[PDB]
């Protein structure tokens, strides 16, 4: 999830966007 | 500010921002 994939490693935009409504 | 590590607040925030008026989801696993 957003926490393992964007606070334990480093973020990118594509991940971010995924989690936009 | 995307493309580094974002704990906590910091990650909301940037949701926040790049989400814009769609909103988002924070579901920490």
């Amino acid at each position: 999830g957003i926490v393992e994939q964007c606070x334990a490693s480093v973020c990118s935009l594509y991940q971010l966007e995924n989690y936009c409504n | 500010f995307v493309n580094q590590h974002l704990x906590g607040s910091h990650l909301v925030e940037a949701l926040y921002l790049v989400c814009g008026e769609r909103g988002f989801f924070y579901t920490p696993k």
